[PDB]
C-alpha cells in the first residue's frame, strides 16, 4: 500500500500481535447422593382362619 | 552578438525543468489529487494565457 497505509497498517498490526494472554480454568464438579430403601412386612397365614 | 544575445535570452526566459525528491510519509496519488484542485498550475486550455 501507499507509505501513508504502510505506516496506518504498521499500528494495527503492532495492536493485533499483541501477545495474547493464557487462562487457567479449573473447574470443580462435587456431587454427593444416597438414600434409604426400607421394605418391613408381616404376613399371617393360618390354616382354619385364613391368610394375608 | 546582440542577436544571439535576444535568442538564447528568450531562450532562458522560460525554463522548464524536472525536479525529483523522495517524499517518504504522505501517498503521492493523495498528493496528486490535493494538488490537482490547485487547477491553473499548468492545467488549463488558456489560449493567449498558454498556460498549458
Amino acid at each position: 500500500a501507499q507509505p501513508d497505509v504502510m505506516a496506518e497498517l504498521e499500528q494495527v498490526v503492532a495492536k493485533l500481535d499483541i501477545r495474547r494472554a493464557q487462562v487457567l480454568v479449573e473447574a470443580i464438579i462435587v456431587e454427593i447422593a444416597d438414600g434409604d430403601g426400607l421394605n418391613l412386612g408381616v404376613q399371617w397365614a393360618n390354616t382354619n382362619g385364613g391368610g394375608t | 552578438n546582440r542577436l544571439v544575445e535576444v535568442v538564447r535570452r528568450v531562450d532562458k526566459a522560460g525554463d522548464q525543468e524536472v525536479d525529483i525528491i523522495k517524499l517518504k510519509y504522505a501517498s503521492a496519488g493523495e498528493m496528486v489529487r490535493l494538488v490537482t484542485n490547485l487547477n491553473k498550475d499548468g492545467n488549463s486550455q488558456g489560449g493567449n494565457t498558454s498556460l498549458l
